[PDB]
């Protein structure tokens, strides 16, 4: 979709390309963060309680 | 329930005594480290790919 | 390289993760918007940035 | 009381009249334990017992009787499932999921060692026992010079 | 005049092992399992670097040490995982037994898992480095020493059977630690289960 | 063959009514085994 979007035809310098590439990289699926975040949130909640 | 302040004070004493035995900061750090370590290995795998 | 890795380096990496988790909690405090710790983690650990 | 002289009824399975059933069942439990598995379904045990020709006609009421006897014999554990009901009957029936006591785990572990063996003295030997002990001892000596 | 069968000897030995224990899970940890195993694998890597010049018994001894340690660690993790996933841990948890389980669980976690995790990186790296083809000439030396042991046992199988058995055992170790491109390592399964139980 | 089909006599020792006298008997036999003694007299055992 980005490839197709017309900003390519229009904008001509590199820093657009860097943002595009950085967006191309695959991120952290919610599961991997989910275990850590759930445990830490529960632990800090216990501390607050 | 509606109880007299003596009962509530005694109940809170016993509860705080029990609740305080559940956890310790050292175990918090240990658990956090071991999970964070496996997450770190996962991040390593993502960086390598 | 894993070959080049040693227990000291493992400790150093773990220390780095510890610093990041402390930074995550501080970010929770600064971002009083009440966004869950999961979001703050997903931002601090996103390696593509 | 010194525990060295009482009747070890954990082993009762080995000579019960259904010792074939008990031993096969507990062997299966040991294998599942080896398979890193948990919360075992007695119905799966009926399935696999029947898959074994020796118990093709296996009665599941007798299966659960045997399971209760084993648990009573400090050989197994179980607990009713709390969540996983698909048929209303499952929601009704408190279906238990099982495990083997460490008693049983170790007992069958030792048994396996003997199962390996022809009768007389089939035990093996790794001749380098002595040199390894010596190497550790040399390590100790080197420590005392430090 | 009387004597006891080896049946009895082994039975009584295991009985003694059990008699030692407080009921619940009173086993012990020798935290250096993974260090010692890793050292044996390091020996194997150095052997592969040696370019097949050493004598058969060295290879055989390193093999046996590696597999003794792996067997011990598999026993340890079976005990551990059964302790963790026990229905007691799950729903009998409502009582104070949760805290006792917590104490034993945190002890085991600390020692076993810390050492395990610290070692496992270099472990899996070396296991990846321990390719089948390199291990095949090592297996030829192991065959050399296996023939050096003219066993009456069922080891009478051919040399290639010994090669295949070494090879299958090596895949076993590779899956339990390094895993595979098709499946997560059994070590990773243990890790995930530990993480989830910690979260619970 | 896999022995599970057949019920093992060593259990008879561990779960007999005289399993106390038994347990003590081969416990002492094991102790002598540890002492590496041979051919124990039944009278010494008594």
């Amino acid at each position: 979709i980005q490839l197709r979007s017309p900003k390519l035809s229009k904008d001509f310098k590199p820093t657009v390309i860097y943002e595009i590439l950085e967006s191309a990289l695959p991120p952290l699926t919610d599961d991997e963060l989910r275990h850590l975040s759930d445990t830490i949130e529960s632990m800090d909640q216990t501390q607050q309680q | 329930q509606r109880v007299s302040p003596y009962f509530v004070f005694t109940s809170l004493e016993k509860e705080l005594e029990d609740q305080k035995g559940w956890l310790d900061e050292q175990d918090r750090q240990l658990y956090e480290d071991i999970i964070v370590n496996t997450v770190g290995v996962i991040l390593r795998n993502r960086i390598k790919r | 390289n894993s070959k080049f890795l040693n227990e000291d380096d493992l400790n150093r990496i773990t220390k780095h993760f510890q610093s990041r988790i402390g930074k995550a909690k501080e970010l929770i405090q600064l971002r009083n918007e009440g966004s869950t710790l999961h979001q703050v983690l997903k931002e601090v650990l996103d390696y593509r940035k | 009381m010194d525990s060295t002289m009482k009747k070890i009824i954990e082993a009762s399975y080995l000579t019960a009249d259904s010792a074939a059933h008990y031993r096969t069942i507990l062997r299966y439990f040991y294998h599942q334990h080896e398979r890193m598995r948990d919360f075992i379904a007695p119905e799966e045990l009926l399935e696999h017992m029947r898959s074994i020709p020796a118990f093709a006609d296996f009665q599941e009421d007798q299966l659960h009787q045997q399971l209760a006897q084993l648990v009573k014999w400090n050989n197994l554990i179980a607990r009713q499932d709390m969540t996983n009901a698909k048929t209303i009957e499952e929601y009704k029936k408190k279906r238990f999921r099982y495990q083997c006591t460490p008693y049983t785990v170790e007992i069958e572990r030792m048994i396996v060692q003997l199962e390996k063996l022809g009768d007389t003295f089939q035990g093996s030997l790794e001749r380098s026992q002595f040199d390894r002990l010596f190497q550790a001892i040399t390590s100790l000596q080197n420590e005392l010079e430090n | 005049r009387y004597q006891c069968t080896p049946y009895t000897v082994e039975i009584e030995r295991m009985i003694v092992q059990l008699e030692k224990l407080g009921d619940t899970f009173q086993g012990s940890l020798e935290r250096s399992q993974f260090d010692r195993l890793f050292q044996a694998i390091t020996s194997l890597q150095n052997e592969l670097e040696n370019d097949l010049n050493k004598s058969a018994e060295e290879y055989m001894r390193i093999w046996e040490d590696v597999f003794r340690y792996f067997q011990t660690i598999r026993t340890s993790t079976a005990d551990y995982i059964a302790y963790i996933n026990s229905e007691q841990t799950d729903q009998r948890m409502q009582t104070e037994a949760f805290l006792v389980y917590k104490n034993q669980f945190t002890t085991y976690l600390r020692d076993f898992i810390v050492s395990l995790q610290k070692t496992s990186l270099q472990i899996q790296h070396s296991l990846s480095e321990l390719t089948l083809e390199r291990l095949q000439h090592f297996f030829q030396k192991l065959i050399e020493h296996r023939g050096a042991i003219p066993r009456l046992e069922d080891v009478s199988s051919s040399t290639n059977d010994w090669l295949t058995e070494y090879e299958e055992y090596w895949f076993s170790l590779r899956q339990w630690f390094l895993g595979s491109a098709v499946q997560q390592s059994e070590l990773d399964i243990l890790q995930w289960q530990t993480n989830e139980m910690i979260r619970r």
